[PDB]
């Protein structure tokens, strides 16, 4: 290699899009989809974020469910509210707790310091380096503190092993804290980064303000300012600096960076017909409809701004290095983003990429739509009775809780002589999975059950109920398993209270899951002390005396709750009259804030009563909603965004029923909806129970997305708790004892459909899972132990059967108490397969010779943390295709994957830090034939303190002993199977690969992963030598090792590198390389030369073929040196030149390149070589891309690209045996490429360009206009406006993709719509290429008019060239083939003849099955695939599940057969397959 | 069909390389046996094939190949019992350096028969391109079989687009002075000069010493240059064999050939086509040359298996309506022919399951005699007779390994029946019709150490040379 030649753009391409990146699922179940960002690489490094939706994501400036936020360092709050003290605790953005680090001597990483990057600090200063509880990768981290912390602020620094280095919280905007007293720092935020080359990127934050705010917000929220928004990124520093700039006094001017990303919330004109500007004017950033706040760090956290346009800015003349005065950067491109807006939520309807013509005309990519599940109550259906329940409530006749890890409760009427009648929900027989009913009771052996404060709850946070004991003197409980295991009595040094009055019993605000009791009200605050069901002392505090006092128990036509109308999860205090309602801001420890009223409710207060009132959230946000009863109705008030309330919904009661003080409403998820269905009893007649219907889905899940290229996502999603009831039900149909270690409810993605936008084929994909798991101490989702994964393509047909994928897989939950059980689940139709990969644990020591580890058994505590760290590690998988066969039960293959951990000392004494490695794989390949897989194993043997694979091995295994008959069909002559065995099978083979690195990591440096030395050597052995379980690492590391180094191996080879710069071929700071080292020959490989040569000629031929002696690596005791070459000789300036390539070489024996740069070293402008051929290029710095080249003959070659940065035309001109030749200089013939394909269909010979191309992707959607629609509807455009508001039509007048259905649904509109559309087909994304037969020196340029058609999924569909008039097929206006009445193609003369090629019956795996024949056609329009399927000849590709055509059928029905086995593959042709 | 159950298989080691060939081969008229049509393949611990065999040598227990290799394991010096031990050797950069073959079978084999060629290159600053190569007579003199004289970068070389380029491939048979080139990189002229007398069988065509100031003694008076002009499409605008022959061509709206006109030496240039029709596959369909005949061709459009061809002088031709031929042809599923016929009487064919041919009966002209190393006289004039091409049968036979046995024949119309039989080596492909020698082990003595034949058709004079 050498630094690249001066190189043209592609000179060609195809119609394709972007963002096409929906993600696959995993054992977390939190499906998420991510999209990359349409902005530059800068000079080679640039901000590299990417956006995402996640099923599990909350709200943001990205709207609900979306994420592209970069990173910061922050506290935990799941542990409750911060102290703003030393003893708070803090988290990597990597999601792990950040302990202080330890040194060799097990002391902390700390000191006072007075320099950084050698920069002597403007003060005495103090620093501490930090360590996570878990390492994936070994980033060095330090905290920074003034020696007197009040003097300015602390801050943070990051050192990735690759040297990439980052900083947090020098500045207020780069910081988040209590706005009133920032001494309560919340967080430090990333602000800038430097490359080893001294490039930089900087990241702006904008703080909150009153722009677009109003009186109510002003009254309520005078604290917003600590809020931040990622308003701009900028990069390409005007001049290099390898240190951070923000070491300085203050960062240089805006001009000193050259690329920018700019983000705008509606300030600049969102109109497609206005290109925005780098300056935004003064319209001011909007505030979202659905504003709210967070609280969770013990502070106000107002949330207001969502972005709608993002802008790429290039300082063009500075990029040109030409001019700098008033170089206001060009808006290169405009991402544009569109949201659905509602009183309580907003989130993306769509996005689109846009660029702009120099006249300012926009050009557009296809949009990309979304439609998350909209909560609606126009939906809501009527009532139903509950025969399953119909009398089992009404004051005392009801009792209820989930104990059995159910996620939904058993009814349990249960008393002092109590029945324990655990009447519990069972699947209904028949009907859908969702069908359920309550079955038999079951009484059980159980506790004293009386006079004890005897009550339902899990109090310790155990996932197990803790049936309470608190009687006279006697205190404790008994714990109950999901198994009904009432543990023995639990005295625990409990410290329960006086309970003086049970009135005002606190619970929540201590912290989620660790609820605790405090009797309290005005002017005072009693204190909790519960930890996990134990207590410290309780205390006294109060919130400030000005704060309004929430107060309990006064029945004066009013209600109280600890309830989160705000949907934070903090069940805030609320007081509720018939006229007013008030909620106190959570302040956790000892406090609340001054309360806020909410609005949107009243009742006739003289007619009111307390209760008649119900409090469940029903919108699914968390904002608790409200119901009132009425003489024949319910009134339902729904919380506007956690701030106000909608107009109440009027629900008629069931006919003839009226609710009254006997009657009891309730809400619980009857059906497995994942949100509470409506429930009641009227204890008046003997039957009493009803439900009311509500909805079929949990709301706001993404549900579907699309591209206007015609994609969809049919997202399907199911209760994991339903899954548990199913797993339960089916394994009880297997009579097994069930115990899902996940008790805990959530609703998870489950399946999807995808569709062929043109052929109407489709595919199913399914996500399935078992052994739900949850943390019995930390309250954490511990994954599923097994996953199951399945799918099918499906077709309109015509013979080809689909065969569903089935596969099964296993993953660590980190809980032996179920993890053990998965060993039952492995298929063993095979049998001689070796023992399960057993997880294992080790610890490093600083032994001499640079340390070591001992593999070891640490404590069971440690193992708790070990297994939790292992959780999610993929253990095993086993993979099949589905059919009726006696090998449907046999997989194509199976794999298990061993994992191993190093445990690590920590300033945290309670648990070590750790890291894990997937140290092995082993992989049996059956081709679904169980008799005899091929198999291999791959293994890591040795690693360092930082886990590099210092030694590894891999093994292949000899064949099983000769069986007695073929398992394969008798189609093969038996001579095959009986000869299928060989001496060459009797053989085991074993690579060893060993290596070591450099580690420049003192002081500031942290350079890691530095390549240096490698050798491999091999062994082969007799099958009789190996143990029947195979060798393990633990086996062959032993002193007895069969592969012991005393055995004569084969030396497979070696490699090495030399770094350039002043470190003796070892890395310099930038780790630039002097050469790669490239071996050739030795006393083993000389034999070819030994066949021919004397010593002299041998030596000569080495020296002449380019080789030298060098030392041999990983040198064994007696080992001679080796002959080698060396390669890559290349040179660079320093940071002042950004170490750009100056001159570069493959080998000393051949020429060297020399490369010449623009002043900023943005690009090589020119190059010259060994042969001295100087080369010219000139570049459009919109895209930094060469529009011009010249060769050393002075031959210009030239290209132009669209504003989207894509090639659109080309030419070349120069000299020709010394005459001048080629096309004109462009400026000598300024020229217009036709604007349309319909225009280009009449272009003329002689244009001044060698080529051009023209395109229409968005043609897949029909185009409309105001006047076009008014020529039906004659309102003359207010309909057009309404439709655009309704997103039925794009701003550029296309029918919007989801719009098509969105509108015919919302407004019903009919053939009234079809009138605008039907005969204009969805026209495939398409283009015309042109190239010219001769230079414009000759006008008689024959015109190479070829159209082409593409998608986003298989890309190219078909392409056709205009050809000479004559007999051809004809395409119908309805796209059909035009036919004779007998269906023969209309095979008649056309002027506009086409040769038509590349069409085939494409498929979802990406190929096609039916390879269609080409033909002549009259038309540039796409013909119907229905006609093609009817009429057009094609062979059928019979892909296997591996995508391998085991068979082909000719269009004429003869076949080519094959079948595959691990050891051999059979094949047959059209003459031989003719066994019929 | 009995062709069924003849499949091919591949069978692999645990490395995953196919340890044998497999087919299932049947001679159809003796269908009880399917051959052991399988053979050994053997690969080293580097997974690179060390050996494979003729099965017919396997129980004879004698090996057939050698391979020798470097670090990176590429083949270097290598032999087979037919090819002989042979070398081509290359740079680190893969540039060729030397080439050798024709080494004997004792193992102390005689490289004085190496037939050497070796290669010579640019030096710094220039990138190291091959300026030359030389023969070397094995164990003896080297002579510069060519130069590739790279240009400089003068404005001249720019003009000619010869910047750095081989302006002078001084060569075997003389020089091509590459002397103009296009901006499209296409050459535009080159003086092909022969040797000073190209029909001199022994003047070197080797280019020793300083420069052509010497080799003017060796390059031709026959300065039979070529000159060229080109489309931007790179298709030929015109080209001119400077002795006076020249060409022009034109194409359809897309790029298929529509016409050409070709100057014979110093003459006018004239079109070749009177009427043209292709298939949409770009294959032919219905054409009339300056010949003025209708010819047409008819095929399976799915495959272009030509079912037939017809020719006539058309009605209204300068010589009126006259059918000249009407051939018809027949094919199998994979597409092997089975028979052909024509009118203005038929012929038919058979193959092994291997598609190895076994029969080719048809009609053949009386009086031609049994085939020798000859061409007969033509029948003159063209027979209008229905019969002189009398019907016959002919057949083919073949080794287990890749070698023929015999051709066997009857001419029942004349009883001129005969068989041809091949003598062939015990141990190699060396083999010939049995009247040269009948001895299948004497026969292997008759071939060079590079396996070319030592002497001609019946022992006549021959010499093989460098470039083989």
């Amino acid at each position: 290699m050498a630094i690249t030649t001066l190189s043209l753009p592609k000179g060609g391409g195809a119609i394709n899009g972007m963002g096409e990146s929906v993600g696959q699922a995993g054992p977390d179940g939190m499906v998420t989809f991510s999209i990359p960002l349409p902005f530059s690489a800068g000079r080679g490094v640039a901000p590299a974020l990417s956006l995402s939706y996640s099923s599990g994501a909350g709200n943001g400036p990205f709207g609900m469910g979306w994420q592209c936020s970069a990173m910061s360092i922050s506290r935990r709050t799941q542990k409750g509210v911060p102290q703003y003290n030393e003893d708070d605790e803090f988290l990597s953005p990597s999601g792990e707790v950040m302990a202080i680090a330890l040194n060799d001597s097990g002391f902390e990483d700390v000191r006072t310091a007075n320099r950084l990057q050698g920069i002597p600090l403007p003060f005495s200063y103090k620093v501490t380096r930090y360590q996570p509880r878990l390492i994936q990768d070994f980033i060095k981290i330090e905290y920074w503190q003034p020696v007197k912390q009040t003097d300015g602020t602390p801050f943070w620094i990051i050192y990735s092993p690759d040297g990439q280095t980052h900083i947090l919280g020098k500045n207020s905007h780069s910081r988040v804290a209590n706005a009133e007293n920032p001494s309560q720092i919340a967080s430090w935020l990333l602000e800038e980064t430097v490359t080893p080359t001294g490039e930089h990127i900087y990241y702006q934050y904008s703080g909150e303000n009153q722009v677009n705010c109003t009186d109510a917000e002003i009254a309520l929220h005078p604290q917003d300012s600590a809020q931040r928004y990622l308003a701009r990124i900028d990069y390409g520093n005007i001049s290099p600096q390898a240190s951070l700039f923000v070491l300085d006094e203050e960062l240089p001017n805006l001009t000193q960076w050259l690329f920018h990303l700019v983000f705008d919330y509606g300030e600049r004109d969102i109109s497609i017909n206005k290109i925005p500007t780098f300056e935004g004017g003064t319209t001011g950033w909007l505030a979202r409809p659905d504003m709210f706040s967070r609280y969770d760090f013990g502070i106000e956290i107002r949330n207001r701004r969502l972005c709608h346009q993002v802008l790429g800015f290039h300082r063009l003349e500075a990029l040109n290095d030409r001019d700098v005065t008033d170089e206001i950067p060009v808006l290169v491109n405009r991402l544009t983003l569109d949201y659905d807006l509602n009183n309580s939520v907003s989130t993306l309807v769509a996005v689109r990429q846009v660029a702009y013509e120099t006249d300012g005309s926009p050009i557009t990519q296809p949009p990309l739509e979304f439609d998350y599940q909209r909560f609606d109550t126009g939906s809501i259906p009527g009532w139903q009775e509950m025969p399953q329940l119909e009398a089992f409530n009404g004051y005392q006749p009801y009792q209820m809780i989930d104990l059995y890890g159910e996620g939904t409760p058993g009814i349990l009427y249960q008393e002092t002589p109590g029945a324990w009648w655990y009447k519990s929900p069972q699947r209904q027989i028949g009907g859908d999975s969702n069908a359920v009913t309550y079955g038999a009771m079951k009484a059980l052996p159980k506790i004293p059950r009386l006079q004890e404060g005897a009550t339902l709850m899990d109090i310790n946070g155990d996932g197990r109920l803790d049936w309470v004991i608190t009687s006279a003197g006697v205190r404790g409980f008994h714990s109950i398993h999901s198994t009904g295991e009432w543990t023995h009595f639990t005295p625990l040094n409990t410290l329960p209270t006086e309970y003086f009055h049970p009135k005002a019993q606190l619970a929540d605000l201590v912290g989620a899951g660790l609820s605790d009791l405090v009797l309290i009200g005005p002017k005072s605050v009693r204190l909790y002390a519960n930890q996990q069901g134990n207590w410290a002392p309780a205390q006294d505090v109060t919130q400030a005396e000005n704060v309004s006092l929430p107060v309990i128990g006064i029945d004066s036509r009013q209600l109280v709750a600890f309830a989160d109308m705000l949907g934070s999860g903090q069940q805030h205090l609320v007081e509720i009259t018939a006229d007013s309602v008030k909620c106190w801001p959570n302040m956790g420890h000892g406090r609340f804030g001054q309360p806020l009223t909410l609005e949107g409710f009243s009742q006739p207060q003289t007619s009111f009563n307390p209760d008649r009132v119900f409090l469940a959230d029903i919108d699914g946000s968390g904002t608790n909603d409200i119901i009132y009863a009425h003489s024949e109705c319910l009134e339902i008030y729904l919380n506007e965004s956690g701030n106000r309330f909608s107009k109440p919904i009027s629900l008629l009661l069931p006919d003839g029923v009226n609710f009254d003080n006997t009657c009891q409403l309730q809400a619980a998820d009857i059906q497995g909806l994942g949100i509470a269905s409506l429930v009641m009893t009227v204890p008046h007649m003997s039957p009493t129970h009803w439900r009311c219907d509500l909805a079929l889905n949990k709301p706001w899940l993404l549900n579907v997305m699309n591209n206007n290229r015609g994609a969809e996502t049919c997202l399907f999603y199911r209760s994991s708790a339903q899954f548990w009831l199913d797993e339960k039900q089916l394994v009880e149909a297997a009579g097994q004892q069930p115990e899902c270690h996940l008790p805990f409810p959530m609703h998870l993605h489950w399946r999807s459909e995808i569709f062929d936008e043109i052929t109407g084929n489709r595919l199913t994909q399914e996500q399935e899972y078992a052994h739900g798991s949850w943390d019995g101490q930390e309250r954490e989702f511990r994954g599923f132990g097994r996953l199951i994964q399945r799918d099918t393509d499906g077709f309109a047909q015509v013979d080809i059967p689909t065969h569903p994928s089935r596969t099964v897989s296993w993953f660590a939950t980190g809980i032996p108490e179920i993890d053990t059980t998965l060993s039952a689940e492995f298929w063993r139709g095979d049998d001689q397969a070796f023992s399960p990969f057993s997880p294992r644990f080790t610890r490093w020591e600083n032994d001499s010779e640079a340390g070591s580890d001992v593999a070891f058994i640490p404590s069971e505590h440690d193992a708790f943390w070990l297994n939790r760290a292992m959780k999610g590690q993929l253990l095993r998988s086993e993979l099949y295709g589905d059919d009726g066969t006696p090998e449907a039960e046999i997989p194509y293959s199976v794999t298990e994957m061993r994992h191993q951990v190093r445990a690590l000392p920590t300033t945290d004494a309670t648990v070590p830090s750790a890291w894990c490695s997937t140290i092995e794989t082993r992989s049996y390949q059956y081709q679904r034939v169980a008799a005899d897989p091929q198999c291999s194993q791959q293994v890591v043997i040795k690693a360092d303190r930082y886990g590099s694979p210092l030694l590894s091995v891999a093994i292949n295994y000899p064949r099983r002993k000769k069986p007695e008959k073929s398992p394969y069909p008798d189609d093969l002559p038996e001579t095959l199977f009986d000869s299928s065995y060989d001496t060459q099978q009797q053989q085991l083979h074993l690579t060893k690969q060993q290596q070591n690195y450099f580690h420049l990591t003192n002081d500031d440096n942290w350079l890691l992963g530095l390549p240096k030395e490698q050798r491999n050597d091999g062994y082969q052995y007799d099958q009789e030598r190996a143990p029947a379980n195979g060798f393990t690492l633990e086996t062959l590391i032993a002193s007895n090792s069969l592969i012991g180094s005393n055995q004569p191996f084969t030396y497979l080879g070696q490699s090495r590198v030399a770094y350039q710069g002043g470190v003796d071929e070892q890395p310099s700071l930038q780790a630039l390389v002097a050469y790669g080292e490239t071996a050739i020959l030795d006393e083993k490989t000389l034999q070819a030369f030994v066949g021919v040569l004397d010593s002299k000629t041998r030596d000569e031929l080495l020296f002449s073929a380019g080789y030298q002696l060098a030392p041999r690596l990983f040198r064994v005791e007696s080992e001679p040196d080796v002959w080698v070459a060396r390669q890559g000789y290349s040179e660079f300036g320093d940071y002042s030149q950004f170490w750009r390539p100056l001159s570069q070489r493959s080998t000393l024996l051949t020429g060297k390149t020399t490369l010449k740069w623009d002043k900023h070293y943005c690009v090589v402008i020119e190059t010259q070589d060994a042969a001295q051929l100087v080369t010219q290029a000139r570049y459009d710095y919109r895209f930094l891309t060469p529009y011009s080249l010249t060769d050393a003959n002075d031959n210009q070659h030239y290209v132009v690209l669209n504003p989207f940065g894509e090639v659109i035309a080309s030419r070349f001109w120069g000299t020709e045996a010394g005459k001048d030749a080629g096309y004109s200089t462009p400026q000598a013939k300024p020229f217009v490429v036709p604007a349309t394909i319909e225009a280009a269909l009449a272009l003329s010979p002689g244009i001044p360009v060698a080529h051009c191309a023209i395109f229409e992707p968005e043609s897949w959607m029909q185009k409309l206009t105001q006047h076009d629609v008014s020529e039906r509807m004659a309102d003359n455009g207010t309909l057009w406006n309404a439709l655009l508001q309704a997103r039925f039509v794009t701003e550029d007048g296309y029918v919007c993709a989801l719009g098509r259905r969105r509108w015919m649904a919302r407004h019903g509109l009919s053939v009234l719509m079809l009138t605008l559309l039907a005969e204009i087909p969805r026209t495939p994304p398409h283009s015309l290429t042109i190239t010219t037969d001769r230079y414009d020196s000759d006008d008689q340029q024959q015109l190479r008019q070829r159209i082409l058609f593409s998608d986003g999924f298989g890309r190219l569909l078909q392409s056709a060239q205009r050809v000479e008039a004559g007999e051809s097929w004809q395409r119908s206006e309805d796209s059909s083939l035009v036919v004779n009445v007998s269906g023969t193609p209309a095979l008649v003369v056309t002027d506009n003849r086409w040769a038509v090629s590349g069409r085939t019956e494409y498929d979802g795996k990406g190929q096609g099955i039916r390879v269609y024949q080409p033909y002549f056609l009259d038309d540039w329009r796409y013909l119907s695939d229905d006609s093609a399927r009817t009429d057009l000849f094609a062979d059928t590709h019979i892909y296997d599940p591996l995508g391998r055509e085991y068979q082909v059928i000719t269009a004429k029905g003869y076949r080519r057969e094959r079948q595959y086995t691990p050891w051999f593959v059979v094949n047959q042709d059209e003459n031989d397959t003719a066994a019929n | 069909q009995l062709f069924s159950k003849t499949p091919s298989v591949t069978v692999f080691d645990n490395r995953g390389l196919s340890v044998r060939d497999i087919a299932y081969r049947r001679h159809p008229d003796t269908p009880k046996v399917t051959e052991e049509c399988i053979t050994y393949h053997q690969f080293d611990f580097r997974g690179f094939l060390a050996q494979s065999l003729d099965p017919r040598l396997n129980h004879k227990e004698v090996t057939n190949f050698s391979y020798l290799t470097d670090l990176n394991g590429n083949i270097i010096y290598t032999q087979s019992v037919d090819a002989g031990n042979t070398l081509v050797l290359n740079d680190t950069e893969g540039r060729s350096v030397i080439a050798m073959t024709n080494i004997s079978r004792n193992g102390k084999d005689d490289l004085s028969l190496a037939v050497t060629r070796t290669f010579q290159y640019e030096n710094a600053p220039l990138p190291g391109r091959p300026l030359s190569v030389t023969e070397q007579v094995n164990g003896e003199n080297a002579r510069i079989t060519e130069h590739f004289v790279y240009a400089g970068n003068t404005p001249q070389e720019k003009n000619l687009n010869l910047a750095g380029q081989c302006v002078s491939y001084y060569d075997a048979a003389g020089l091509i002075q590459t002397d103009s080139v296009s901006l499209t990189g296409k050459p535009l002229s080159v003086s092909r000069k022969l040797l000073k007398n190209l029909d001199d069988t022994n003047i070197l065509a080797d280019w020793q010493g300083n420069d052509t100031s010497a080799w003017n003694s060796l390059l031709a008076t026959e300065i039979y240059t070529t000159v060229t002009r080109t489309d931007a499409a790179g298709a030929v605008l015109t080209t001119i064999d400077a002795v006076g022959n020249q060409q022009r061509v034109a194409f359809d709206i897309a790029g298929q050939l529509s016409a050409s006109w070709l100057t014979l030496k110093g003459g006018q240039e004239q079109v070749i086509i009177k009427v043209l029709t292709y298939s949409a596959a770009g294959q032919k369909l219905r054409e009339e040359g300056g010949n003025g005949v209708v010819t047409t061709y008819t095929y399976e459009a799915e495959t272009q298996r030509l079912i037939g061809i017809k020719t006539e002088r058309p009605n209204g031709h300068a010589a009126g309506a006259k059918v000249l031929q009407d051939l018809r042809y027949e094919y199998d599923p994979v597409g092997n022919v089975l028979s052909i016929t024509n009118d203005a009487p038929e012929n038919a064919y058979r193959y092994d399951s291997l598609y190895q041919l076994v029969s080719a009966s048809g009609r053949e002209v009386a009086g031609a005699g049994q085939q020798g190393s000859d061409l007969p006289s033509p029948l003159v004039p063209l027979p209008s007779d229905s019969s002189v091409y009398t019907n016959y049968t002919r057949t083919y036979t073949y080794d287990s390994a890749g070698n023929l046995m015999r051709i066997r024949h009857s001419a029942p119309a004349t009883n001129n029946n005969y068989t041809l039989n091949i003598t062939v080596s015990e141990r190699s492909n060396r083999g010939v019709m049995s009247s040269l020698t009948e001895n299948p082990a004497d026969v292997d003595a008759l071939f060079t150490a590079s396996g070319s034949q030592k002497c001609l058709q019946q022992g006549q004079s021959l010499i093989w040379t460098p470039r083989g």
